[PDB]
């Protein structure tokens, strides 16, 4: 309730096999009530 | 590098499956085996 405004946010989850550039990492993420369900060949690092 | 001729078809014979920890080389400090440095995780 920052500035009397409702904000929704929670943690995200990733799914894959090796997480470098080969497996399609299904990652969801909410953006103030808008979900981002993408399945691309992202470049995950050691400290996300 | 998987080149071939124009009208060439390739089929697999055996399909091995491993976990997400297999490094294609050994440890560099066990020779004393073309070993090298493998990334973290494997």
């Amino acid at each position: 309730y920052v500035n009397n405004t409702l904000y929704s946010e929670f943690s995200t989850i990733v799914i894959g096999s090796v997480f470098v550039n080969t497996s399609y990492t299904i990652v969801v993420q909410p953006h103030n009530g808008i979900l981002e369900i993408t399945a691309c060949q992202y470049t995950m690092c050691e400290y996300p | 590098s998987f080149n071939l001729s124009s009208y060439d078809v390739v089929y697999s014979d055996h399909c091995f499956s491993v976990n997400s920890d297999f490094c294609p080389c050994a440890d560099p400090s066990v020779v004393n085996p073309p070993s090298a440095i493998c990334p973290a995780g494997t």
